[PDB]
């Protein structure tokens, strides 16, 4: 769990060394970029349950996973799904404050896949509705934002793989 | 009964671990992993082992797997023992 | 190198493939002749991907998580004014752990 | 006897600004003339795969009209009269016309179905296809000025 | 640092950060690089600081320099000017990190532990850090040496 | 075709987003240098005769087997269709240069331009060399640095300009190869 | 492995329930080259047929974990997840899955399954095997065809 | 793509002609009236979700029939795809003040567009009510200049012209 | 079922079951020729209960299919009285196991979780049940209706 | 407020307040006097921003005040415009407390088990307090628009 | 966790179709056996501890398991005994009720066989018993009855071996 600037205090620290100049330059760099993710976290606390109601409806409601048979057919199995889907936009809107992915493999991505396979949830409509709810990400917040955000969700798609 | 009632925000009981664990479930996991405290040093309480393989029942797997993390755990391995998949009726 | 400017555009022509249909004229043949080819090499011109693309992992980190402390192995800067040295080293370790330096 | 090739068709038309696939015409590289062939035929390959990535498809979205069938015309003889809506002397409000920016980039993307909406997943294939019929035509075509320059 | 803290403080509620909390992050983030301005002029002045500690807490301790104590001996003392080294290493990440982890994390959970086992008088120590504290005055103006010297003094709370 | 104005509303139309208030600025951008590009592409037509005069005699001059027998421009009928050749490229560069745009150069001049080279049986690296020396030429007109012909302007400088010109000679030679 | 990472059956021997493969080692595989089981599995390596390929595939999945030990001079049958009976015998040392002729023994996995090497492919009951891609054919007149109905007339005996 | 400059580039390809000083003049024409209509270009850019939504409604307010069953209006879909078309119209206005000629408005809106309206039903009076609902609730001080109304609204009844 | 939580009730009191258990499966199966009966008259009445649940549904709710109404046109109308179909279904399976329990853990656990995300109001879909309840119980004999009536409001009252 | 849980906070880990703490109550009690300047513009605007919140509310929302809406006639609009006078209230409050803590346990907790009870549709009133945002916004500069904007977006948040 | 008719209604579910012919053709052979197993379970419950003394004292009492050394020599290793016979004699009744063996691998089978190897305690002798105490049981439900309740007891002897 180390955000932009406690990783570049723990590279500073791990080996011992100082701030040197080239180190900040991130970090010069995480600062100029913090005006941009606090709005980026701020419309996309306000749309949560909006941004989730459109990706499922664009990606997977629309494929027998949601009917009967399917991974996501009874009532309770769709409404995992949402609260399932609530994780990968909050902890995604986590990285994106923090500027760095590592809060999703400690608390998302470990045992997650070894996870999906023991209760047979489908990997790749997972990926999908992630993508899906990566793309009306992009909506809200921006286009660059969109790939501060969009940075994290392909993290945990390419982790969860 | 089960955690699914209709809370979610802005509900009267706190916003917590919602699992989807049916009425009286009977899937338990098999679980292992390390969870260093993190906190003896300022309590100074006795030591315990932190590495545990258990079976967790599914009613309440993933509140400790949301917890495991909480505390900067590592789940080595989890298996689902006891119960079926895409099990419609039976899960009770 | 393309050094074949003695092979110009009429390289693999094959002229004398020939013909007789019987006792009479012999027929030449100009006929180009590919091989059992198929060109191998990768990343070519265009892209041919719909998305169904989301492959991308980080490497193993070894025992602690991925990227999550490569700490060991950074370029850094600076590192201070009195620092004793070591003198007993004990191997370079390896990763540190499910831990962090900032615990 | 000899069927034309797509590639000396596009020569023949007109050029219209918009495609949706402009083509890499002027920019093929500049390879050994085996390497216009390792990317001709991959085209014509990746490209059929989509053809029948758009079979798998379309088998879902028939499986998904079979799955609502017996509902879809059990409901389609029922009397449903909305609150407000269809005139004038009544109220609706927003509904008269809709409010402020929620029709969409196209229209079939906020009316919900479930048939709808494959159908709209058509475009991540069907388009997605487009461009690629559309790669292995001016890998033959350089290809073709290549098997005739020479 | 201080956006850590928000997202691990509003992760265990199971929420997104409020209204105040993204107040906290948004200014911590426009006073960035005057942390960054900062450290750099206390990277110059370590070796500066250091020799103007070592001062004040043998002049004030000589019973740890005397023959019997602690730090008599060479190398004894070679590595007491280490330890002031990372010490003033660590509050320049704790200067720029807006809080007092890099000073809790490392440092100071289990410090007394560490230095009762040692030898170290524990009391020492902590006038060890506050002859650090009343050395970087010196070479600090009255702008900024107010911006870190509630830095200092946590770390005196800390190891008592 | 296409000019610098339109190129913006068919990257715009492909989004379905109006014509915004970034994109809106390099295009007020190019109407107030665009006293700049009229006086640019007054400097090329006036000297164009010249121009294809220098190209293809020194493309002789470097080549003299192109007017040995069995060569391109071997005889009198043949010089003249290399001399078509030198004013057809610099027309439609200079159409190019006025709009702003590579598209007119695209759909016109080097659509079908390399498979006709093929069937007559055009030396394709001897066409590369003079459309390279009437990008010699252009900068030359551009950035005022002509040997024999000085042309009065105003104060400043359009090394953009010259730029953009020469980017549109290296479209043609990549279209030929 | 290649086949179920293509064919998305992968993702169903994925789940946690205890299985009993028959995954065929590729000598198996290699001796799909019969002229007898070529003509029913070639048309498979067609691009489009990925659905029968999945469930013949699916008919190497057993529901349940029946290990050799369990097969002692016991005939036991079962449907697998393709949804077809198969009829796993074990007499004399020996085991049989279908046409399996079992190679190795066990290999125990993640979920308490069971992987057994086998020598073949089986194939299930009642497939048929796709046909090629063909032409689709019209008839060129019109008049071929009502020449080729038989008349009420005709029906009774009336007329030839 | 009717533009200036394909006007007189297409002139003088015609002719086999170099750009002469009457294809220069005309260029500086687009100089001196561009400030005119990029000024009607950014109004409409960052105002058209409140001037479509109100000229949308002119045409259900006007014609209630088209609510009816069968009729034109009928489900959610269609009185979307209603909004949808006045919305792609004010973007090709936006696209012709922009080019300087009426091109996105020629190729992208109007060619075809009585062929495709008759054929779905669709009453083309209802889309000249949508069309001079804007071009008459434009107040020349209050929401642009001058000389931006009147190249508001030349290509508002450019498209009145084409469509009735 | 009936058979199922009175086994897992004293399955979880590491005890078997009582006579007032096993009096009561007794009591169930014997039973189980009138249940049968009961679910196959819902079973061939779909139809008519289906397209008459949906029947007052709108006359009693016509905001939710007006313009506006998130069962609006004749897309969301086919699910609209698809979801009818469903808990249709499900009420047979609760007459046929004795208990709730296949509706329980089928259209009713976390059913506010999906109604609310998906944007139907969970109000509107109770009345749709409450509609079919009429229906039902109009087919049946005044003992039947004690029944198929009894499995319906209990899915209305988990269904608020 | 910022200053009741930035004590509670560090009341419950047994320490004091950090620099990063107590240099944010520092800059949040300087940061008072432009909070009661954007309270003071909400709170004599009640009446155009209520009546103009419930203004687009009913034109968006139409069914809630139709025959049959929840807030129908001319006593419920009342009571339907009275709670957006009561969000609006709270906001005032979160401005000047800087923090959503007075509007956490005021209108908030336990929001949808009283709107779920008095039968009011939750995404109704959801839609109210945005309709509120696009007036409270539109009276104030940009810098102080991303403030009172920020709270309503919080209180959407919560309100489904 | 399902019975005869929880299996019979999940495969007429998984299809998402109603309960045909065929699958309430096998819901009415089991209510008529419904009848069968309730005695069954009747007399079983009442003779739980003399089934066990019967099968013990008939297969591994006098063996030298029994005796010092033997895997069941102490009387803390006596007593797991029939606290461990008792679990198989008593699930075994739940799998005669329900009609399906799945709470057997669900609550018995799972991790059992790999409990007994870390313990060392005889799967062979273990097997025994439960054939001994399968005869026994034999004896008191009668011939089919005790075809029913046999038949869950190899069930458990199958996957325990
Ligand atoms: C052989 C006898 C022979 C050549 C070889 C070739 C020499 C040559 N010249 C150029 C460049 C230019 N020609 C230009 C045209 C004109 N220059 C003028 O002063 C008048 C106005 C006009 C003629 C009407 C211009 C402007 C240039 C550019 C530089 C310059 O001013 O000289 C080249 C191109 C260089 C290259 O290859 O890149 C060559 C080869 N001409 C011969 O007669
Ligand atoms: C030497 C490589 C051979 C061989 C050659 C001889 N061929 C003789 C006669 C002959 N050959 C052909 C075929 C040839 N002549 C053609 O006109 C054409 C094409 C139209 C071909 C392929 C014919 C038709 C004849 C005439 C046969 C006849 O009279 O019916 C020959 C005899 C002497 C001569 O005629 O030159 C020789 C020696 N014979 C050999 O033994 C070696 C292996
Ligand atoms: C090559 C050694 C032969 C020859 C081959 C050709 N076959 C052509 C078409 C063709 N072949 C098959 C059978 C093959 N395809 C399959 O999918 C399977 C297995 C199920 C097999 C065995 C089919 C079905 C077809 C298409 C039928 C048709 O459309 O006519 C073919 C022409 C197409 C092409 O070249 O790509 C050739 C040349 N023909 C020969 O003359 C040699 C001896
Ligand atoms: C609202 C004023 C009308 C109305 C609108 C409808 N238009 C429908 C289809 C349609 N409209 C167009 C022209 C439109 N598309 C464009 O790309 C552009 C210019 C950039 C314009 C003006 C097209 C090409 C189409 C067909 C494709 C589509 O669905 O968008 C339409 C659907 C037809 C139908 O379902 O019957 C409607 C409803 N028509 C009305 O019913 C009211 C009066
Ligand atoms: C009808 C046809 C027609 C033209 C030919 C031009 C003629 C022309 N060019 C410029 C004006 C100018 N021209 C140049 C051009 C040059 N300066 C250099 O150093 C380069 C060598 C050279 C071109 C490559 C520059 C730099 C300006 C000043 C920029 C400007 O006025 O916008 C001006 C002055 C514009 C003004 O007063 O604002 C005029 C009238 N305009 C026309 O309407
Ligand atoms: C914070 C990191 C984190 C994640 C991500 C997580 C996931 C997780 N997902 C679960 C279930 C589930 N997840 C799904 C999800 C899906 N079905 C589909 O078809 C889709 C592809 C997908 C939605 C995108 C379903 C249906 C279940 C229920 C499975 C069951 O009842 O068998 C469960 C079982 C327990 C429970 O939900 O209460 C856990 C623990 N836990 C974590 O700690
Ligand atoms: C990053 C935080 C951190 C600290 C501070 C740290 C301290 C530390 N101090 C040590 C020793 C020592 N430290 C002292 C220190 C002192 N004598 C005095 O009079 C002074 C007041 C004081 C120094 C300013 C002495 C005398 C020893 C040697 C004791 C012995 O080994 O006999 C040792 C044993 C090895 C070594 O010297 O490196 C450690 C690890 N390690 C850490 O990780
Ligand atoms: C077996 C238990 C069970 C239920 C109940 C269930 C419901 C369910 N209802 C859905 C949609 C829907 N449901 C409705 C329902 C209604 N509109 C109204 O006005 C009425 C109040 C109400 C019906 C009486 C509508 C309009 C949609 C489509 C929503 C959209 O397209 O956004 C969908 C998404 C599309 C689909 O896959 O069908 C699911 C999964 N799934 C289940 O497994
Ligand atoms: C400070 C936090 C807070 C809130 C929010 C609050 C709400 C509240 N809303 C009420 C009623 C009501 N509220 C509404 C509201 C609405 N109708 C609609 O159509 C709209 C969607 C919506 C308003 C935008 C209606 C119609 C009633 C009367 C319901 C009835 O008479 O049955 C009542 C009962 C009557 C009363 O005592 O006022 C309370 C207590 N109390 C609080 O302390």
């Amino acid at each position: 769990m180390q955000d932009a600037i406690t990783s570049v205090i723990n590279a500073a620290d791990v080996q011992g060394k100082y701030l040197d100049a080239n180190s900040v330059e991130k970090l010069r760099g995480y600062f100029q970029t913090g005006e941009l993710r606090v709005r980026a976290a701020a419309t996309i606390a306000a749309n949560a349950a909006t941004i989730i109601k459109e990706a499922v409806a664009k990606s997977l409601l629309y494929s027998d996973i949601t009917r009967p048979g399917g991974n996501m057919y009874t009532t309770r199995r769709y409404a995992a799904c949402i609260r399932d889907l609530d994780y990968y936009l909050r902890y995604a809107t986590y990285g994106m404050l923090a500027g760095d992915p590592s809060i999703l493999d400690e608390r998302v991505l470990n045992g997650l896949k070894e996870t999906y396979n023991s209760l047979g949830v489908p990997i790749g409509a997972t990926i999908q509705a992630i993508q899906a709810m990566k793309e009306v990400t992009g909506s809200l917040v921006g286009s660059d934002a969109g790939k501060e955000m969009g940075l994290y969700f392909d993290y945990i798609c390419s982790g969860l793989s | 009964a089960y955690d699914m009632d209709g809370t979610g925000a802005g509900s009267l009981e706190p916003r917590g671990i919602k699992s989807s664990a049916v009425e009286k479930d009977s899937r338990c996991f098999k679980v292992t992993f390390v969870l260093p405290s993190q906190s003896r040093l300022y309590t100074f309480r006795e030591l315990q082992n932190v590495y545990t393989t258990k079976m967790v029942p599914f009613s309440s797997w993933y509140a400790e797997q949301q917890r495991i993390q909480k505390m900067g755990g590592k789940i080595l391995k989890v298996e689902l023992v006891a119960g079926g998949q895409m099990r419609s009726v039976g899960n009770q | 190198d393309v050094v074949n400017a003695a092979y110009p555009k009429n390289i693999k022509n094959k002229a004398p493939v020939i013909s007789f249909d019987g006792k009479k004229g012999v027929k030449l043949e100009m006929v180009t002749l590919q091989t059992f080819a198929g060109d191998d090499s990768e990343d070519t011109l265009f892209d041919y991907s719909s998305g169904k693309f989301m492959p991308q992992k980080p490497a193993d980190m070894g025992i602690a998580w991925p990227s999550g402390d490569g700490r060991q192995a950074e370029m850094k800067g600076g590192k201070g004014s009195f620092n004793q040295p070591d003198l007993r080293k004990y191997g370079p370790f390896p990763d540190f752990l499910k831990r962090s330096m900032d615990l | 006897k000899a069927a034309i090739m797509p590639h000396q068709i596009v020569d023949g038309l007109p050029v219209i600004p918009n495609s949706e696939h402009p083509s890499q015409k002027y920019n093929v590289p500049k390879v050994s003339r085996e390497k216009l062939q390792r990317e001709l035929l991959i085209a014509q390959g990746k490209a059929n795969a989509l053809q029948i990535e758009l079979d798998a498809a379309y088998t879902s979205l028939a499986s998904s009209r079979a799955f609502l069938a017996p509902f879809a015309a059990m409901a389609a003889d029922m009397d449903i009269r909305p609150l407000y809506g269809k005139n004038p002397q009544v109220f609706a409000g927003q509904f008269l016309g809709v409010g402020a920016g929620q029709w969409g980039k196209t229209g079939a993307d906020t009316v919900r179905g479930r048939s709808r909406r494959v159908a709209a997943d058509i475009g991540v294939k069907e388009f997605q296809l487009e461009r690629v019929k559309q790669l292995v035509v001016d890998l033959q075509r350089a290809l073709a000025l290549e098997d005739a320059e020479a | 640092s201080l956006v850590t803290q928000v997202i691990l403080s509003a992760d265990d509620e199971l929420r997104y950060p409020t209204a105040g909390e993204l107040e906290t992050i948004s200014s911590y983030l426009k006073t960035g690089e005057y942390r960054i301005r900062l450290i750099s002029i206390l990277q110059g002045k370590e070796q500066e600081i250091i020799r103007l500690a070592s001062k004040k807490i043998f002049q004030l301790h000589p019973e740890y320099i005397a023959p019997g104590g602690n730090a008599s001996g060479a190398r004894q003392r070679a590595l007491c000017l280490r330890d002031y080294g990372w010490y003033l290493r660590l509050i320049t990440y704790a200067i720029l990190a807006g809080d007092k982890e890099p000073l809790e994390k490392i440092g100071i959970i289990g410090v007394r532990e560490m230095y009762n086992s040692l030898g170290v008088p524990i009391i020492g120590m902590i006038d060890a850090i506050k002859c650090l504290k009343e050395a970087t005055v010196e070479v600090i103006s009255q702008e900024e040496e107010d911006f870190v010297a509630p830095y200092y003094d946590y770390i005196i709370q800390g190891m008592s | 075709m296409l000019d610098a104005f339109s190129r913006v509303v068919v990257n715009s139309d492909a989004k379905a987003a109006y014509v915004g208030g970034s994109d809106l600025q390099a295009l007020k951008s190019f109407i107030a240098d665009g006293n700049k590009r009229l006086d640019a592409v007054n400097s090329i037509v006036s000297n164009a005769s010249c121009m294809v005069s220098d190209a293809v005699s020194g493309m002789i001059c470097e080549n003299p087997g192109l007017i040995s027998p069995g060569g391109n421009c071997y005889t009198n009928r043949r010089m003249a269709a290399c001399l078509r050749d030198g004013e057809i490229i610099l027309r439609y560069v200079s159409y190019a240069l006025l709009a702003g745009d590579a598209s007119v150069l695209e759909d016109r001049c080097l659509n079908g331009l390399k498979e006709t080279y093929i069937a007559l049986g055009v030396p394709t690296n001897s066409s590369i060399r003079a459309v390279s020396i009437m990008k010699a030429q252009a900068v030359a007109f551009i950035t005022n640095t002509a040997t024999e012909r000085k042309m009065s302007f105003a104060a400043g400088d359009c090394t953009s300009l010259a730029s953009e010109v020469a980017s549109y000679f290296d479209r043609v030679g990549a279209a030929i190869s | 492995v290649k086949l179920l990472n293509e064919s998305g059956v992968e993702k169903l021997v994925e789940q946690a329930g205890p299985y009993t493969v028959f995954a065929p080692t590729d000598d198996a595989f290699a001796a799909l080259l019969e002229p007898h089981s070529f003509n029913k599995l070639a048309t498979l390596l067609r691009p489009e047929n990925n659905d029968a390929l999945r469930k013949v595939l699916m008919h190497h999945v057993i529901p349940g974990a029946f290990t050799s030990a369990s097969l002692m001079d016991r005939a036991v049958t079962v449907k697998s997840l393709a949804g077809e009976p198969i009829s796993i015998m074990g007499l004399n040392k020996l085991v049989t899955a279908g046409t399996a002729k079992v190679v190795r023994a066990d290999v125990p996995c993640a979920n308490g399954c069971i992987i057994h090497a086998v020598s073949s492919v089986i194939i299930p009951p009642n497939y048929v095997p796709v046909p090629q891609p063909t032409k689709p054919v019209f008839p060129r007149s019109v008049i071929a065809e009502i020449a080729k109905l038989p008349t009420p007339r005709q029906a009774l005996g009336l007329d030839p | 793509m009717k533009s200036v400059i394909t006007t007189v580039v297409s002139a003088a390809d015609a002719a086999g002609r170099f750009p002469s000083n009457s294809d220069l003049e005309s260029i500086q024409g687009n100089i001196q009236r561009s400030a005119a209509r990029l000024e009607a270009a950014e109004k409409l850019a960052g105002n058209h979700e409140a001037v479509v939504k109100e000229a949308g409604d002119a045409c259900f307010a006007k014609y209630a029939y088209l609510k009816n069953p069968g009729e034109a209006g009928e489900n959610q879909e269609k009185i979307n795809k209603c909004y949808r078309d006045v919305d792609h119209y004010m973007r090709l206005v936006n696209y012709c003040l922009v080019v300087g000629g009426t091109g996105p408005l020629d190729e992208w809106g109007i060619a075809g567009a009585r062929e495709v309206y008759r054929t779905l039903n669709l009453p083309t009076s209802a889309y000249v009510a949508s069309i001079a609902y804007t071009r008459d609730r434009l107040c020349v001080p209050r929401d642009m200049s001058a000389q931006a109304g009147v190249e508001f609204s030349a290509y508002l009844d450019y498209l009145i012209n084409a469509l009735s | 079922s009936i058979v199922t939580k009175s086994i897992v009730n004293a399955d979880a009191e590491a005890r078997y079951l009582s006579p007032g258990e096993l009096d009561r499966i007794k009591s169930f199966v014997l039973s189980g020729q009138r249940r049968l009966r009961i679910a196959q008259t819902l079973t061939e009445n779909r139809e008519r209960i289906v397209k008459q649940g949906g029947q007052q549904l709108f006359q009693r709710r016509p905001d939710v299919v007006s313009p506006g109404g998130n069962a609006y046109g004749e897309e969301m109308t086919a699910t609209c009285l698809r979801d009818l179909d469903y808990y249709l279904r499900l009420v047979t399976y609760g007459i046929i196991a004795g208990d709730v329990t296949p509706i329980e853990e089928i259209g009713l656990v976390g059913v506010k979780e999906m109604y609310s995300a998906l944007g139907t109001p969970i109000s509107g879909v109770a009345e749709g049940i409450r509609c079919m309840k009429d229906v039902a119980c109009s087919l049946l004999s005044g003992e039947d209706a004690a029944e198929v009536g009894f499995y319906f409001d209990y899915t209305l009252a988990a269904m608020q």
